[PDB]
C-alpha cells in the first residue's frame, strides 16, 4: 500500500534507473520502446531512451526533466547522472529510514560534491599536450580493437593522429578546434586497407580536370562556380567573356562544378583551371573555407581577393587514376584518407571504425582537462569521501560515506553490462585506489579503469579511454540536486 | 525480469515458428484459417499464414517483418528463415538458463554464423554461366516443384532471354542489377505461346489521334513534367523546346489536336496519362533529361534515347512501341494467356531465377538441397 | 516415466550440495525431535522420508555402495541423478527406453575397463604412519571440515595401523568413545573399550577376570522389615559374589548400601551402562546377559584381562583391553564442545576407517577431486563418435553424466560451474589426467592432484559407478503404478 | 510457511528468526538498561534485567534460534560476563550480511571472509590490551575500589559506596579460592538504614514459626554442629493408637543427650506453639531450611546427616568456631558462621524501604562481577563500546586493500561490529547517531580509547574512567558471535519426520 511519499518518490527513480540501468557503457543491451501506435524503436543510448520514455510520476518528470538538461548542457552522461541520482536517494531514503533527518543529508551531500569535484580538479590528467601522443594512439589502436583491422590498427591509429593534430584549425579566440568535416573519407579499388597512407589534401575520383595542370602553382585562385560552360543562342554564351574577365581580376584555377566546356582546353592552359563534375556539396564547402572562399552560382556583378588560394595541385597516377590533389590551402581544413579495398561496401565497419576513432580523439584534443575513464573516478572519489566522511565530524558522517559508497553503482552496472563478475571488479577496482593513498610512492596508480574486453582491472591512462572534465564535474553536480531536489519533496501524507 | 524478458521474447519466436515449421518442402501440409465470420481458407504457403493471422507481441511483429523484407529482397526461403530463427531462439534457452550473459551468446552465434558462411562457400558446387546446360539444370531443380511444371519449356527460355536486359555496368562486371524495371507486359487473350521479348520499352498509352509525325528514326526523348495550354495568349515552351530541335519530348498531361499541331510544328511527340513507374523506365532506358528552369537550360536539356519508334494496335488497343533504346536496362517482356492466376507466379519464379543468375554472375554456386547442406555446415561447426 | 525421474531428480537435488569439502551442512530433525547439523548425505538420506518407490530404488543401490565400500553415497546420488536427467531428455527426444538402456550399459561397460588406466597405486604398504595416513587424507578432509584434517589424519591412522596382520580388518574393531569437554587436539588413541565408572575400589594388575552383566538395572515390625530387606541384599550380593567375581557392571545408579557390600567384598561397582554397550561388552568378551541376581553361574560369564582406572582426558575411565587376541579392539577417545560435532567427527572417522579397509584389498589410488570424472567424460565421449547407430545419444549422455560431479563440486564452493567445467576439460587434454578442481581459490582455477595429494580408492570409484549404472537402468524399465 | 527452501530463501528464514530472537534482548544491553516482564504460566511473572536470565527461559521453538540460544547458554556457563552481548552481534552479523546473499554471493564465501575477519580482530586486540594486574592491586588495592565503584557513581549511593567496594573486596582477598555467585549469597531483612549495611562470615536466615522453634540458644557455644534429621519432632485398638503416639512423643526426646546435637535440622514442619516444649530441650533446631542455607553449611560447617530416630554419629558436635544469633531490625536471624571450611560471606540488606531488592541486587552483584573479573585476568581493554570501534575502524581499514569477494564482507563486518555502542547510548536513552558520528570522527584521528559515557552522554576516554573488560573474554564473546553466525550460515536446509 505504501507508507511515505519519500519512499513512492525514491522507487519511482529507481524504477526510471532500472529501466535504463543496463544500456550503461559501450556495450549495453538494447531496449524495445513501443507506443500506443503500435510502432517500435531499437536503441542503445540511454539519452534516446529518456527523451522519448512515456513517464508518469512526477519525481520520475524531475528526474528526466534534470536529465534532459545535463544533456542539452554537455550531451554524453544522462543515463549516468540518472543512475548516480536513483543510487544517492535510494541511500538517501535508507539513512532517513535510521532516524537522521532530510536536511542534514542533504547538506551532507552538498558538502560530499563540493569535495568531490575539487578532488577531481586535483587528480585529473592534462596528458593531451604536444608531448603526449603515445596515449593518444593507444586510445586509437584500443577504439580501433576487437576487429580484424587491429593488426592494420596501428597503421591507421599512427596515420589519423598526426592527420587530426597537424589539421587542427585555430579559432576567432585562440583555441584548437579541429573540425570534423575537414577529414574526408576517399574510397580505393585493388589493394587491400593494409597500406594506406595520408593525404594531405582531396581528390575526387572523378574525370581530370585538366592535363596542364603544373605540379606546383606559385599563385592560384580559386574561381568557384556552378554552372556550365557551354555555347547558347556578363555573357549571352558563358564559354569566353565572363571567364576571362574572372581571369583579368586574378583567377587562376577556375573551380568549375558544373559541366565540361567544348573549347576549355585552351583555356586550362593559358590559365590553368579545372573542370570536374558532381562535386560533393560538403567536400566543396570545406574546400572553400579551407582557402577562405564562398560558393559563387554565377558572375554577374568579391572577384578581387576573396576567392581561395590553392598552393600545389598534384596530377599524377594517384588510386590508379590521374586524381586533382587540391591540398596546402590557407585554412587547416583540406584533407583527405584513402580507403584503400575494393569499394565502400566490405569496408563499411572499418570506416565506421575511421569515424569512432576520429570522434574520440577530438573530444580528447578538445576540453584539454580530461579524466580516466572506466570507473577509476568514480572509486578514487569513494576513497577519498570514505576519509573525508570521517574527518568531518559533524551530523553528515553518514551523509557524505552514503554519497561516497553511491558512486560506485557506476562502475558496478559497468562490470555487470561486461558480463564479469561485477563484485570482484568493483573491489579489485578500490583495492588499486587504496594504494594510491595508503602508499605515498605509488601516486600514479590512480587511473586503473575497467577494460572491459577481458573484464579485468586495466591501467587507463596508458590504455586511452578518456572523458572530459567538465562532463564528469556537471554529470555529478547535476545528480546531487536531482537528488536533493526529490528528497526534499517528502513531507506528505497519502 | 532481467532474462525473463529475453524468455519471453524467444517464447514467441518459437511459438511463431512450428506454427508455419509443417508447411515445407515437397509435401507441405495444409493450415486451416477460421475468420471471425465462419470463413475457411486452404493454404500451403506461409507468408500467406503469417500474414492473416494477428500477433499481440512485438518480437513476433518485428520476426514477420524481417520475414517480408527477406520475402520481397530475395524471393524465396522466408519458412526456412522462420524456422532457423526459432530454432536457434529456443537452443539459446538452455544458455540463458545457466545464468550466463547474453553477449557470450550473442559472440558464439557471430562467431557461428562466419564459419557457416565460411563453409557453404567452401561446399557450394561450381554452375556455369550463359550456358543453357545447367541454366535448365537449375530450373529442373528450384524453378520446379511450382505451378510451372506445365509451363516450363516457356519459363525457361523467357528467363534465359531475360537475364541480359536490366544490366548496369556501374563499378564492375555486370554486378548491378535492378528489378523493376524489366518492362512486364501481362495481358490475357490468344494462346500462351504469343509471350514474347523485346529490346525497348512498352507503353500502354498512346496520343489519342495520331495524326502526326510519331516516330523517328532517332528520338531524342526530352521529359518535362508541365501542362501543355492552348498558347501563350504556352507555346513559349514549345518555342524553348525548338532551341534545341529535338524529336520527342514526353510529358504527363493531355494533348489538344490544335496542341498535337503546335507540337508538330516543333515536331515533338508528346504522352498523356502515363504512369510514374512508366516514366523512370522510359528515362532509364533512353537517358533523357528533365529541366524547365530557364537559367539552368543549356545544350544538356536533349538526350538521344532510341533509334526506331512504332506504333501496332493489337486487338484495337493503343501499344506504343520503343524499339532499340539507348541503355538496354529497361526492356519489354510479353506475357499472354488466358487468364493471370499462375502466369503471375510463374513470372515472379522466372525473376527468381534471374536473382540466382546475376548471383552466378557474382557467385556461380549452387549449394546442395534436400538438408544436405544444413547437415554439411553442421557437420563442420561441430568438428571445428 | 517422468514422474519418477522427477521425483529421483528432487532426491538428487536435496543432497547434491552436501558434496564435496565444501558441503553446505543441514538441520537435522527426527521423529524424537533433536536438532542434528549434518553435512554427511547418507545421514540425510537416513532421515529423508522418502515414500516414491523410483527414489526408493536409487536409495537401496545407495546404501549397497555404503554397505560395501562406505564411501562415494553422495557420488552415486548425484550420479544417478544426472543419468536420470539426461535420459529423460533423450526420451523427450524421441527414442525408446529400450535403446538408452542399451547405450548406458555399453558405456557403463566401456567405463569399467577404461577407469583401471589411469590408476597412480599406493606407496608401498598399510605400515609407515605417515605416508598411509597421508593417503588416508582425502576422505576425513572431505567429510568433515577442511581445518582439522592434518591432526584427525594421525588419528584415526595410528589406531588402525596397529594390527595389519594378515591382510585382514574388520570395521568394528576400530572403536569410538566418547569424552566430552576439551576441544578436538585433545583427543588421542587409547587401546581397548572404554566408557564411564562410578567407584573407586578397583584393582589394577588383574589376571583373566570376571564380568557379571546385569541386563535389568537396579515400630519393632518396621525394624524387622529393615533387618530383612539388609539380609535379602546380602544374600544376593554374596550370591553374586561367588566363584571369585571381580567387576560387576549395571545399568542403573548406584547405592551407598550396594556400594558399600560391593567394597567390603574388594569389588568395584561399575554403573551407567548405555543400551548399547551390554551386546558389544557380550560379543567382545564372550560373555551374556543375567536379568536377576540370584542366577550367577560361573559357565554364563565372559572374560576380560586389565581393568583399571585412567584420568586422560580430565576424566576418570575404565579400559577393557587385551582381549583373546590381545590386540583385535582398538579404541579412539574422542574430546569436543557438545555431543552434536561428536557424531560428525565419528562419522568422518568411520568414513576413513572404511577406506582403509578398501585399501586393505586394493592398492589402486585414483585422482579424485574431478580429475578421473572429467577424464572419463573426455574418454567416453570420444568413443561415442566410434559407435554408429542410435547408442552414441546415450553413451554421449553418459559422458555428459559424468561431466556432473565437477560441476556441483564446484557450484557447491562458490564458483561459476560452467567456466571451471570448461578450463578443466580444456586443461585436460595438455595438462592430462592428474588435473582437477581446486577449492582454495575463489577464482575458478584449476590444480594437480598427484602433487597435492587429492586422491581417492580405485575400487570405490568402480563399485559406484557400477551400482549408479545399475540403479539408472533399473528405474528407466519402469512404466507405472497407481498411486 | 514463507519459501523454506534450498538456498537463499531459508537462510533468509533463519537470517529473520535470529533477528527476531535478538529482538527479545535487544533492549537489556548496559548497565542500566530496559527490564522485562515474563509470566511462567500459573502467575508468576519473573522480572530480571540481565540478558542470560532472559534467553535460558524462553520458549524458542525454532531450530535458528535453538542453534543461537544454546550458543548464548554455552557462553554464559563457559563464562558469566556478557551473553546478551554475543547474540546480538551473532544477530547483526547476520543482519548486515543479509543484503548480500540474494544476490548470489555463495555462503561458503561469507564463512571464509567471517572466518578470516574474525582471526584478524583477535589478532589485533592483542596488540591493544594492556597489563594493568600488577600495578597495585592485590597490594595498595587503592585502583581495584576505584574501579570498583563505577558500577555506583552517579548515584544515590555515591557518598556510601565507596565503604561497600572495599569491604566487598576486602572479604573477596581473603576467600580467594575460585569465588562463586551462588556460594557468596546476599539476605534482605526488614528495616534498618543503607550505611550499616554489614556481612556475616556465614548465612543469615531469619527463623519463622516453622523455621526455629526455641529461642536465646547458646550463642557463645564453640562447637555448633548440624543435625540432619528426617522424621517429625512436633507432636479394637483405639487406645493402641494412643500408646504408639506417646511413645513416639517419649522416643522423640531421646537425641536430646544420646546423640548429643546442639543444632538439629530437619524437612519437617516444627511448631513454635510447643517452644515451652522445645525449651526442656534447651538446644536450637532448624526446619523447613532452604537448600541454599543447607549447602552452605555443609560446605562451611559440616552438619551430620541423620536418618534413624536413635541415629548416633561422631559428627553431630563436630568442630565449627563460632555460633551467632543476633536480632536484625527487630528480628532474629540465624547466623551459622564460625566455620572450618567457612567460605561463606552473607550480606546484610539493612534498609528501611523494603523495594530496593532489585537496586541492591543489580547494583553489588555487578560490582562483585567487575571486581573478580579485574582480578582474575590481567590485561584489559577500554569498554562502553570502545574495542568495538577500534576493532571496525581497522577492519574497514584492512578490508579496502584486498581484492575480491571478501572485501565487501569484511566491511559489513566492521559495520555490524557498530552495534554494541549504538545499543548502549540507545538504551542510555540519548541521540544514538550523533554519538556514533563523533565516536567515529575522534575515534579514527584522535585515539583508540573512547567510547560512551552513560551520565552525560557524550564521548569519553574510558581507559581514564576506568572502564576495564579483560581482553581474554572479549576475544572469546567475538569467537563466539562469529562461529554462530558462521554456523547458521552454513545451514541450508531442514528434515522434519513429524510423525512416521
Ligand atoms: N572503452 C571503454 N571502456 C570502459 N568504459 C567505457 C569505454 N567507453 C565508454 N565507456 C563508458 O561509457 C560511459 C558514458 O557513456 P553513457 O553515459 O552511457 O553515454 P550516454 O550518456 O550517451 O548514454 C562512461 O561511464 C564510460 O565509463
Ligand atoms: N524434391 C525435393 N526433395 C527434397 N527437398 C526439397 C525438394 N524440393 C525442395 N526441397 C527443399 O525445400 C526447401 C525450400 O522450400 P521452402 O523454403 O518451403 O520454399 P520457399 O523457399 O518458397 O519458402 C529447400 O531447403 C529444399 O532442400
Ligand atoms: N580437497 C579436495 N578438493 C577437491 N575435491 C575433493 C577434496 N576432498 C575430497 N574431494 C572430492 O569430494 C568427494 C567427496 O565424497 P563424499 O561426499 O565423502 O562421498 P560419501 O559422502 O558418499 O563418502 C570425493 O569423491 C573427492 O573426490
Ligand atoms: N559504567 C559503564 N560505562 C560504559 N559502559 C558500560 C558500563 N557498564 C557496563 N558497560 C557496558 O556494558 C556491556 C556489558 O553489559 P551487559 O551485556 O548488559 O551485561 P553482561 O555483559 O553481564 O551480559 C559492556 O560491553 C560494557 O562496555
Amino acid at each position: 500500500t505504501g507508507e511515505t511519499i519519500r519512499s513512492q518518490n525514491v522507487m519511482a527513480a529507481a524504477s526510471i534507473a532500472n529501466i535504463v540501468k543496463s544500456s550503461l557503457g559501450p556495450v549495453g543491451l538494447d531496449k524495445m520502446l513501443v507506443d500506443d501506435i503500435g510502432d517500435v524503436t531499437i536503441t542503445n543510448d540511454g539519452a534516446t531512451i529518456l527523451k522519448l520514455l512515456e513517464v508518469e510520476h512526477p519525481a520520475a518528470k524531475v528526474l528526466c526533466e534534470l536529465a534532459d538538461l545535463q544533456d542539452k548542457e554537455v550531451g554524453d552522461g544522462t543515463t549516468s547522472v540518472v543512475i548516480i541520482a536513483a543510487e544517492l536517494l535510494k541511500n538517501a531514503d535508507e539513512l532517513v529510514k535510521q532516524k537522521i533527518h532530510p536536511t542534514s543529508v542533504i547538506s551532507g551531500y552538498r558538502l560530499a560534491c563540493k569535495e568531490a569535484v575539487r578532488y577531481i580538479n586535483e587528480n585529473l590528467i592534462v596528458n593531451t599536450d604536444e608531448l603526449g601522443r603515445d596515449c593518444l594512439i593507444n586510445a586509437a589502436k584500443t577504439s580501433m580493437s576487437s576487429k580484424i583491422i587491429g593488426i592494420n590498427g596501428d597503421f591507421f591509429a599512427n596515420m589519423v593522429v598526426d592527420a587530426v593534430l597537424a589539421i587542427k584549425y585555430t579559432d576567432i579566440r585562440g583555441q584548437p578546434r579541429y573540425p570534423v568535416n575537414s577529414v574526408n573519407i576517399l574510397k580505393a579499388h585493388g589493394r587491400s586497407q593494409m597500406e594506406s597512407m595520408l593525404i594531405s589534401g582531396y581528390a575526387l575520383n572523378c574525370v581530370v580536370g585538366s592535363q596542364g595542370m603544373p605540379k606546383r602553382i606559385v599563385n592560384a585562385k580559386i574561381a568557384c562556380l556552378d554552372f556550365s560552360l557551354q555555347k547558347t543562342k556578363r555573357e549571352s554564351d558563358i564559354t569566353k567573356e565572363r571567364i576571362q574577365k574572372i581571369l583579368a581580376t586574378g583567377a587562376n584555377v577556375i573551380l568549375t562544378t558544373g559541366g565540361i566546356d567544348d573549347m576549355c582546353l585552351k583555356y586550362f592552359v593559358e590559365a590553368g583551371a579545372m573542370a570536374v563534375r558532381r562535386v560533393l556539396k560538403r567536400d566543396l564547402k570545406r574546400i572553400a573555407k579551407a582557402s577562405g572562399a564562398t560558393i559563387l552560382s554565377t558572375l554577374a556583378n568579391f572577384e578581387a581577393a576573396m576567392l581561395g588560394q590553392a598552393e600545389e595541385v598534384v596530377q599524377e597516377r594517384i588510386c590508379d587514376d590521374e586524381l586533382i590533389l587540391i591540398k596546402n590551402t590557407k585554412a587547416r581544413t583540406s584533407a583527405s584518407i584513402i580507403l584503400r579495398g575494393a569499394n565502400d561496401f566490405m569496408c563499411d565497419e572499418m570506416e565506421r571504425s575511421l569515424h569512432d576513432a576520429l570522434c574520440v580523439v577530438k573530444r580528447v584534443l578538445e576540453s584539454k582537462s580530461v579524466v580516466p575513464g572506466g570507473g577509476a573516478v568514480e572509486a578514487a572519489l569513494s576513497i577519498y569521501l570514505e576519509n573525508y566522511a570521517t574527518s568531518m565530524g559533524s551530523r553528515e558522517q553518514l551523509a557524505i560515506a552514503e554519497f561516497a559508497r553511491s558512486l560506485l553503482v557506476i562502475p558496478n552496472t559497468l562490470a555487470v553490462n561486461a558480463a564479469q563478475d561485477s563484485t570482484d571488479l568493483v573491489a579489485k577496482l578500490r583495492a588499486f585506489h587504496n594504494e594510491a593513498q595508503v602508499n605515498p610512492e605509488r601516486k600514479n596508480l590512480k587511473w586503473i579503469g575497467l577494460d572491459l574486453s577481458n573484464g579485468k582491472p586495466r591501467d587507463n591512462k596508458q590504455a586511452g579511454v578518456f572523458e572530459p572534465t567538465i562532463v564528469k564535474v556537471k554529470s555529478l553536480k547535476f545528480a546531487t540536486e536531482a537528488a536533493i531536489t526529490i528528497l526534499r519533496i517528502d513531507d506528505l501524507i497519502k | 525480469s532481467g532474462r525473463k524478458v529475453q524468455s519471453g521474447n524467444i517464447n514467441a519466436a518459437k511459438t511463431i515458428a512450428d506454427i508455419i515449421r509443417t508447411c515445407l518442402g515437397p509435401k507441405s501440409m495444409m493450415k486451416m484459417l477460421l475468420d471471425p465470420m465462419g470463413g475457411i481458407v486452404m493454404t500451403n504457403d506461409g507468408n500467406a499464414i503469417l500474414r492473416e493471422i494477428q500477433v499481440q507481441h512485438p518480437a513476433a511483429k518485428s520476426m514477420i517483418e524481417i520475414s517480408r523484407t527477406q520475402d520481397e529482397e530475395v524471393g524465396d526461403g522466408t519458412t526456412s528463415v522462420i524456422i532457423l530463427a526459432g530454432e536457434m531462439l529456443s537452443v539459446a534457452e538452455h544458455f540463458l538458463e545457466q545464468q550466463m550473459h547474453p553477449t557470450v551468446v550473442i559472440s558464439a552465434y557471430r562467431k557461428a554464423l562466419d564459419d557457416m558462411i565460411s563453409t557453404l562457400k567452401k561446399i557450394s558446387i561450381p554452375v556455369d554461366i550463359s550456358d543453357s546446360d545447367m541454366m535448365l539444370n537449375i530450373i529442373n531443380s528450384s524453378i520446379t516443384t511450382k505451378a510451372i511444371s506445365r509451363w516450363s519449356s516457356l519459363a525457361c527460355n523467357i528467363a534465359l532471354d531475360a537475364v541480359k536486359m536490366v544490366q548496369f555496368e556501374e563499378n564492375g562486371r555486370k554486378e548491378i542489377d535492378i528489378k523493376k524495371y524489366a518492362r512486364v507486359e501481362k495481358i490475357p487473350g490468344g494462346i500462351i505461346e504469343d509471350s514474347c521479348v523485346l529490346r525497348g520499352v512498352m507503353i500502354n498509352k498512346d496520343v489519342t489521334h495520331p495524326r502526326m509525325r510519331r516516330y523517328i528514326k532517332n528520338p531524342r526523348i526530352v521529359l518535362l513534367d508541365s501542362s501543355l495550354e492552348y498558347k501563350k495568349g504556352i507555346q513559349q515552351l514549345c518555342e524553348d523546346i525548338i532551341q534545341l530541335k529535338p524529336d520527342v519530348v514526353i510529358t504527363e498531361k493531355g494533348i489538344s489536336d490544335l496542341a498535337q499541331h503546335y507540337l508538330m510544328r516543333a515536331n515533338i511527340t508528346a504522352i498523356r496519362r502515363v504512369r510514374k513507374t512508366d516514366n523512370n523506365r522510359i528515362a532509364r532506358a533512353c537517358g533523357a533529361r528533365i529541366v524547365s528552369r530557364p537559367e539552368e537550360l543549356r545544350e544538356d536539356d536533349v538526350g538521344t534515347g532510341a533509334g526506331l519508334l512504332e506504333i501496332k494496335k493489337i486487338g484495337d488497343e493503343y501499344f506504343t512501341f520503343i524499339t532499340d533504346c539507348k541503355d538496354p536496362k529497361a526492356c519489354t517482356i510479353l506475357l499472354r494467356g488466358a487468364s493471370k492466376e499462375i502466369l503471375s507466379e510463374v513470372e515472379r519464379n522466372l525473376q527468381d531465377a534471374m536473382q540466382v543468375c546475376r548471383n552466378v554472375l557474382l557467385d556461380p554456386q549452387l549449394v546442395p538441397g534436400g538438408g544436405a547442406s544444413e547437415m554439411a555446415v553442421a557437420h563442420a561447426l561441430t568438428e571445428k | 516415466v517422468y514422474r519418477n525421474i522427477q521425483a529421483c531428480k528432487e532426491l538428487a537435488q536435496t543432497t547434491r550440495t552436501a558434496y564435496g569439502p565444501n558441503g553446505m551442512n543441514k538441520m537435522v530433525i527426527n521423529h524424537l525431535e533433536k536438532l542434528f547439523v549434518t553435512n554427511d548425505a547418507a545421514t540425510i538420506l537416513r532421515e529423508l522420508e522418502v515414500q516414491h518407490p523410483a527414489a526408493k530404488m536409487i536409495v537401496m543401490a545407495s546404501h549397497m555402495q555404503e554397505q560395501e565400500v562406505g564411501d562415494g553415497t553422495n557420488f552415486v546420488l548425484v550420479f544417478a541423478g544426472a543419468l536420470l536427467e539426461l535420459a529423460e531428455e533423450l526420451l523427450r527426444i524421441g527414442l525408446s527406453v529400450s535403446e538408452v538402456i542399451e547405450g548406458y550399459e555399453i558405456a557403463c561397460r566401456k567405463a569399467h575397463e577404461i577407469l583401471p588406466n589411469l590408476v597412480c597405486c599406493s606407496a608401498k604398504n598399510l605400515r609407515d604412519i605417515d605416508e598411509v595416513s597421508s593417503l588416508l587424507r582425502t576422505s576425513i578432509m572431505s567429510k568433515q571440515y577442511g581445518n582439522e584434517v592434518f591432526l584427525a589424519k594421525l588419528i584415526a591412522q595410528a589406531c588402525v595401523s596397529i594390527f595389519p596382520d594378515s591382510g585382514h580388518f574388520n570395521v568394528d574393531n576400530i572403536r569410538v568413545c566418547k569424552i566430552l569437554g576439551s576441544g578436538i587436539s585433545s583427543s588421542s588413541v587409547l587401546h581397548g573399550m572404554v566408557f564411564k565408572k562410578e567407584t573407586e575400589g578397583d584393582v589394577t594388575s588383574v589376571k583373566d577376570a570376571k564380568i557379571a552383566v546385569y541386563s535389568c538395572p537396579f515400630a519393632e515390625e518396621l525394624m524387622n522389615f529393615s533387618k530383612g530387606e539388609e539380609n535379602l541384599m546380602d544374600a544376593q550380593v554374596k550370591a553374586i559374589a561367588d566363584t571369585g567375581a571381580n567387576v560387576v557392571v549395571t545399568g542403573g545408579k548406584v547405592a551407598d548400601m550396594a556400594l558399600h557390600y560391593a567394597n567390603k567384598y574388594n569389588i568395584m561397582l561399575v554403573r551407567l551402562n548405555s543400551k548399547w554397550d551390554l551386546r558389544r561388552l557380550c560379543k567382545t568378551v564372550g560373555a551374556t546377559a543375567l536379568p536377576r541376581l540370584t542366577p550367577p553361574v560361573l559357565e554364563e560369564m565372559g572374560h576380560c584381562d586389565s581393568v583399571y582406572l585412567s584420568e586422560v582426558g580430565d576424566t576418570q575411565v575404565v579400559v577393557f583391553k587385551h582381549e583373546k587376541e590381545d590386540g583385535a579392539i582398538s579404541t579412539i577417545v574422542l574430546r569436543g564442545s557438545t555431543d552434536n560435532l561428536m557424531d560428525d567427527i565419528e562419522r568422518a572417522v568411520d568414513d576413513g576407517v572404511n577406506t582403509f579397509k578398501v585399501l586393505t584389498r586394493d592398492k589402486r589410488l585414483v585422482p579424485g577431486g574431478g580429475a578421473t570424472e572429467i577424464e572419463l567424460a573426455k574418454q567416453i565421449t570420444s568413443y561415442g563418435e566410434t559407435c554408429p547407430g542410435l547408442e552414441q545419444y546415450a553413451i554421449k549422455k553418459f559422458a555428459e553424466a559424468f561431466e556432473a560431479i565437477p560441476r556441483a563440486l564446484a557450484e557447491n564452493s562458490g564458483v561459476k560451474a560452467n567456466e571451471v567445467i570448461s578450463k578443466l576439460y580444456a586443461v585436460h587434454q595438455e595438462g592430462n589426467k592428474n588435473v582437477g578442481l581446486d577449492i582454495e581459490a575463489e577464482v575458478p582455477a584449476v590444480k594437480d592432484m598427484l602433487e597435492a595429494g587429492i586422491l581417492d580408492t580405485y575400487l570405490g570409484k568402480y563399485w559406484a559407478i557400477k551400482l549408479a549404472t545399475n540403479a539408472a537402468v533399473t528405474v528407466l524399465r519402469v512404466d507405472q503404478i497407481i498411486m | 510457511g514463507t519459501d523454506s527452501s534450498q538456498g537463499i530463501p531459508q537462510l533468509v528464514s533463519n537470517i529473520s528468526a535470529c533477528q527476531v530472537i535478538a529482538e527479545a534482548v535487544r533492549t537489556t544491553l548496559g548497565p542500566r538498561g530496559m527490564d522485562k516482564l515474563i509470566v511462567d504460566g500459573r502467575g508468576k511473572a519473573t522480572i530480571s534485567n540481565d540478558g542470560a536470565t532472559i534467553l535460558k527461559l524462553l520458549d524458542v521453538v525454532h531450530p535458528a534460534a535453538k542453534t543461537l540460544v544454546d550458543i548464548a547458554k554455552s557462553q554464559d556457563a563457559e563464562v558469566g560476563d556478557g551473553t546478551t552481548s554475543v547474540t546480538l552481534l551473532a544477530a547483526e552479523f547476520l543482519k548486515q550480511v543479509k543484503p548480500y546473499v540474494e544476490e548470489g554471493l555463495h555462503p561458503q564465501i561469507i564463512i571464509r571472509a567471517f572466518r578470516t575477519a574474525t582471526q584478524l580482530a583477535v589478532n589485533k586486540i592483542k596488540e591493544i590490551a594492556v597489563t594493568v594486574k600488577k600495578a597495585d592491586k592485590v597490594e595498595q588495592r587503592k585502583l581495584l575500589e576505584k574501579c570498583a565503584m563505577t558500577a555506583l557513581s552517579s548515584k544515590l549511593i555515591s557518598q556510601q559506596k565507596a565503604f561497600f567496594a572495599k569491604m566487598v573486596v576486602d572479604a573477596v582477598m581473603m576467600l580467594d579460592d575460585l569465588l562463586q555467585l551462588k556460594m557468596i549469597g546476599i539476605k534482605k531483612v526488614q528495616g534498618g538504614a543503607l550505611e550499616d549495611s554489614q556481612l556475616v562470615a556465614g548465612v543469615a536466615f531469619k527463623k519463622t514459626f516453622s523455621y526455629a522453634g526455641f529461642e536465646m540458644q547458646p550463642k557463645k557455644y564453640h562447637n555448633p554442629k548440624i543435625a540432619l534429621l528426617n522424621v517429625e519432632l512436633e507432636l479394637e485398638d483405639y487406645q493402641a493408637i494412643v500408646d504408639a503416639e506417646w511413645n513416639i512423643l517419649y522416643d522423640k526426646l531421646e537425641k536430646i543427650h544420646h546423640s548429643g546435637a546442639k543444632v538439629v535440622l530437619s524437612k519437617l514442619p516444627i511448631g513454635d506453639v510447643a517452644t515451652q516444649y522445645f525449651a526442656d530441650r534447651d538446644m536450637f533446631c532448624a526446619g523447613r531450611v532452604p537448600e541454599e542455607d543447607l549447602k552452605r553449611t555443609m560446605m562451611a560447617c559440616g552438619g551430620s546427616i541423620q536418618t534413624s530416630v536413635n541415629a548416633l554419629s561422631a559428627d553431630v558436635l563436630g568442630r565449627c568456631q563460632v555460633f551467632e544469633e543476633t536480632q536484625i531490625g527487630g528480628e532474629r536471624y540465624n547466623f551459622f558462621t564460625g566455620c572450618p571450611k567457612a567460605k561463606t560471606c552473607t550480606f546484610i540488606l539493612r534498609g528501611g524501604a523494603e523495594q530496593f531488592m532489585e537496586e541492591t541486587e543489580r547494583s553489588l552483584h555487578d560490582a562483585i562481577m567487575i571486581v573478580r573479573r579485574a582480578i582474575k585476568n590481567d590485561s584489559v581493554v577500554a569498554g562502553g563500546g570502545a574495542i568495538e570501534m577500534e576493532l571496525s575502524k581497522y577492519l574497514r581499514d584492512y578490508s579496502r586493500t584486498i581484492p575480491g569477494k571478501q572485501q565487501l564482507l569484511i566491511g559489513a563486518y566492521a559495520k555490524a561490529l557498530e552495534i554494541i555502542p549504538r545499543q548502549l547510548c540507545d538504551n542510555a536513552g540519548f541521540d544514538a547517531t550523533n554519538i556514533l558520528n563523533k565516536l567515529r570522527a575522534r575515534h579514527a584521528q584522535g585515539g583508540t580509547w573512547y567510547g560512551v559515557d552513560i551520565n552525560n552522554e557524550d564521548i569519553a576516554d574510558n581507559f581514564e574512567a576506568f572502564v576495564w573488560e579483560p581482553a581474554m573474554v572479549r576475544i572469546n564473546a567475538l569467537t563466539a558471535a562469529s562461529e554462530a553466525a558462521c554456523l547458521i550460515v552454513s545451514v541450508d536446509e531442514t528434515i522434519k519426520n513429524p510423525r512416521s
